[PDB]
């Protein structure tokens, strides 16, 4: 998951991270929707909705900002 | 969209008649395929995403995006393709060229996964052609105003002289106009400079025009250069030039921009002067055959924005590979319906909806021995500028003007009588240079051409 | 013609001469000296002889003189050429005249493969006749009352197909969170689905609400690029009547005449001007033909403008990073010495003309905050795209995340800590007292590397 | 005179015809200065000034138009 | 134009007409439309409702203003000037505009919505 480069697919402009979905599955609630541990003492702990994804099960891909490809504008103007 | 076909490359899609089409020639980086590069060019020119995370937030979308509907390899070159893209009509403002430019070529030319990108053509729908003004006057109205039928028009530029007073400038203009020419042209880089301010130049040029026109009995003119730092200065110069009674002015549409050119074209339409456009700083944009914006796109954008004359360059000394392209985009700015033909560079079928035409100006180091060819290539709906072929006559400016006039009328009369003009130019000019010393001296100063077997 | 009369290799240039540096590549068979003399003659009276100029003994007062044709190392069949033009060839206050007089028709020369214009030096005599930036840096930092840190801006990505009512609500959400500027998209002027007067109305309403609510001074760049000059002036006058402090323009599609007119208006009426650089890769992307961007940055600082896009330098290899640092120094500073390692060719003195503010943009997130804060310094703006609108919670949480990260990094730089080595560490010890920064640090997994 | 259509030196840009002078010698009077033969019908009779150069023994050059070289807005066609 | 005067037909009536897009795009159209108009009003979901003032002639400017104020305070959105009341001698236009503006400002600051008079 934590692969350093933005990582286009082999011989393909499409971003590997989301495989062109533009969205990934939450790596905090395991796609479940509810918390699993306590994170901020007394505020976000198991029983209620996930603190990160707010219960939508899906977050934006980190590598590309919904572009679906790496060399665009929302992603790669970090030269 | 990994193996899905990206929703931006839809080869089974045919465009409507209210879509703006664009043709790019691109060459992708090593490793990147062609269809993905086409779809990425389509996504850069519009909403910069392939997915529906941002756009579809609450209601409909997929109506403000382009679609690459055709990709094909270029013949003769490897790793080089043509991509066709179709944009909707709702993306563009009504009456603005700035918006079309900044919406198409805005930031696609900086795409990182492309070695080089060129914009070869473009097709405006009629629904968009009708919201612009067009040329102030056109071809027929201009011809009526100048009252010159049948022949091409003649002009001379006082080019290799920089440091003349205003009075000697007016004197040279008078000597040229009296001799037989029709238009005189300022140098393209003359403005209010310490040795020659603009109001003095305008005064003396107007006096020369009035004298010569009164003592010759026909309408003459001088393209006065009204390019300025701000728009207040530009409007001041134009108003003063109209006050003196000048028929035509000049402007540079690439260093001054399109906003100033549109403003000036609307002023010229309201006040009834003709506008001559000078293409400067263009080779910065379109010289290399692999990156930039080819010139026919700018010719179309000028016919939309405004202008009556346009510099197009001669073809007397070009290969057929490029002579064809120049003839193509010369037909693209005179006629009213141009059918697609790739040999002449025209990619799409363009219909102009009764919008007037502009007038091609052929300039740059031409002399009398070229007058046959130029008369049969450009036809008689054009202007011919003689930079050095006039001011260099062995004994003055007025004899040089007379020589050029005699040669032009001889050639056009010969064309009317049915004779050829490729195998018969030399003897025509020699037979005309019998009862006139000026044309004889001009024929002896320069030298013949002798093109090839029998023709071009 | 063994004497060239235009290549004077021992000529030293005056202090009232305009110098230009070309990089050219001659055709096969042509030497270098004659190509330099021909570049000097094409961009002036296009003759080597004196058969016209000797009209009444008025010679060589209006001609350029090549005086240095050193070659460039690494590449072969490629040279540098320095040229010096007199001062009485150009008019005052006009950039169009300089461009037309220099780059008018030299690029269409036939005896060269390719030709690029790398730098240019304006004398002080010519710098003092232009207006310059309307306000500058000190004045525009005093007008907004924001000291000791960069400024924060956000671009609104769902560009097309958004009513003016929703547009205003999004602007209000972002500005209320803690950002300073919001930006109008480059190609949103007056399309039929969203006209401009509606957009201006609702954006002004949102600005007034958020600024009266949070106490600070907020702003939104309003795009005034129009088809003509009358429409441009109408839009600017309306944006001033509402009380807006800053507008936007495109100096490469609208031209230099419209940009100079707008700059003079903005000086007379106290508005700030932000310059967007659309349509710039069409001219300067290839390293062998075009006009380098530092020349256009200089021309912009001359005609007018307060902010200018410049592009990030977080991921450039080298040289290019050095070049961008060079032409950022050319914008912000007042005297620049010649350092060929970072682009600068000639020594430029600006005669106490104000500065211009760089702007970085193009898809940067919170993890880039240290680097930027120590590269551009505190005299800059940072534009965020998806780095603010993509937060899982909304727009105001993303605004507060970016604000917290920026202030943490700047407070850590003040104390003397190093931002290269332990920037991520600072961000991590800051993302403990705030949930928004923690969510942001967990969404953008880019901790790439430093030092 | 010479019959170079438009030619330079072998490697240089200097036009060969005028050798960079930008001016040539009159071909009617051969630099003499006075006319030699009656030319049209008798309005240009021998003994008076040369009918072409008007008595300067020096005219401009066709291939290189007053420019000591080949190329540019004086000697070549603008694209 | 003159087609309706053609003497060889008993009766003629133009029933419809179709404008091409090429011609539609050269007109301005409605100043605002429906979305924009709704957005400024901030009245979503329901049809707007308004009233007309039929006790039309003879009323002074102040009584006109008072009737408008009472109607708008009750809960309507729009009130209407009588179609054929422009600048008659008993009631000039500047005074009517003045008192109607006063009533609009009163009722709008009193209830909390956006009121209007044609």
């Amino acid at each position: 998951a934590n692969n350093n480069p933005q990582g286009t697919k082999p011989n393909s402009l499409v971003c590997a991270n989301c495989e062109g979905e533009g969205c990934v599955a939450c790596s905090q609630c395991k796609g479940g929707g509810v918390n699993l541990i306590d994170h901020f003492n007394g505020q976000f702990k198991a029983g209620a909705l996930c603190w990160l994804c707010r219960g939508k099960k899906e977050v934006l891909c980190g590598d590309c900002n919904g572009a679906g490809f790496i060399g665009g504008f929302l992603s790669t103007f970090d030269e | 969209v990994k193996d899905y076909k990206l929703t931006y490359y839809t080869p089974d899609y045919t465009p409507k008649d209210t879509d703006l089409l664009a043709a790019f020639r691109f060459s992708p980086q090593p490793g990147v395929p062609a269809d993905e590069a086409g779809a990425a060019i389509a996504a850069e020119s519009s909403t910069g995403t392939w997915t529906t995370v941002w756009t579809d937030l609450l209601t409909d979308m997929d109506r403000y995006k382009g679609k690459c509907y055709h990709i094909e390899p270029v013949q003769g070159e490897e790793n080089s393709y043509f991509a066709f893209i179709a944009y909707p009509l709702d993306l563009f403002e009504e009456g603005s060229v700035t918006n079309i430019l900044t919406s198409i070529v805005g930031n696609v030319f900086g795409f990182k996964a492309i070695r080089s990108l060129r914009l070869e053509d473009i097709r405006f729908p009629v629904a968009l052609v009708k919201t612009f003004q067009g040329p102030p006057h056109g071809i027929q109205v201009e011809r009526d105003l100048l009252n010159k039928y049948g022949r091409p028009m003649l002009g001379c530029t006082i080019k290799p002289k920089l440091g003349l007073s205003a009075k000697n400038y007016g004197r040279a203009v008078y000597e040229c106009l009296r001799g037989g020419l029709d238009f005189t042209k300022d140098d393209e880089n003359i403005n209010s400079q310490p040795f020659q301010r603009w109001r003095d130049r305008f005064l003396f040029v107007a006096d020369a025009i009035h004298k010569s026109q009164a003592e010759t009995g026909e309408i003459k003119g001088h393209y006065l250069n009204v390019t300025a730092p701000t728009c207040e200065e530009m409007m001041k110069r134009a108003e003063f030039a109209k006050e003196l009674g000048m028929p035509i002015i000049m402007h540079d549409f690439l260093t001054a921009g399109f906003t100033a050119n549109t403003t000036l074209a609307k002023w010229c339409r309201d006040n009834g002067v003709l506008l001559h456009i000078h293409r400067a700083m263009h080779a910065v944009i379109d010289r290399q055959r692999n990156h930039g914006i080819h010139f026919r796109v700018l010719a179309k954008c000028l016919r939309l924005s405004g202008g009556d004359h346009l510099h197009s360059g001669t073809v007397v000394g070009k290969l057929e590979g490029d002579k064809a392209s120049t003839l193509g985009f010369v037909d693209l700015m005179r006629e009213d319906h141009i059918e697609a033909d790739r040999s002449r560079g025209v990619f799409f079928t363009q219909d102009w909806a009764s919008m007037p035409g502009v007038l091609p100006v052929a300039s740059g180091g031409i002399h009398v021995w070229h007058m046959p060819a130029l008369v049969e290539i450009f036809g008689d709906d054009s202007v011919l500028q003689f930079g050095g072929g006039t001011l260099g006559h062995p004994w003055g400016n007025a004899p040089g003007a007379t020589a050029n006039r005699v040669a032009l009328e001889a050639c056009v009369q010969a064309r009317n009588e049915g004779r050829d003009l490729y195998r018969e130019g030399g003897d025509i000019l020699r037979e005309a240079g019998k009862w006139s010393p000026e044309l004889a001296a001009a024929l002896d100063l320069w030298k013949e051409i002798k093109f090839e077997f029998e023709t071009m």
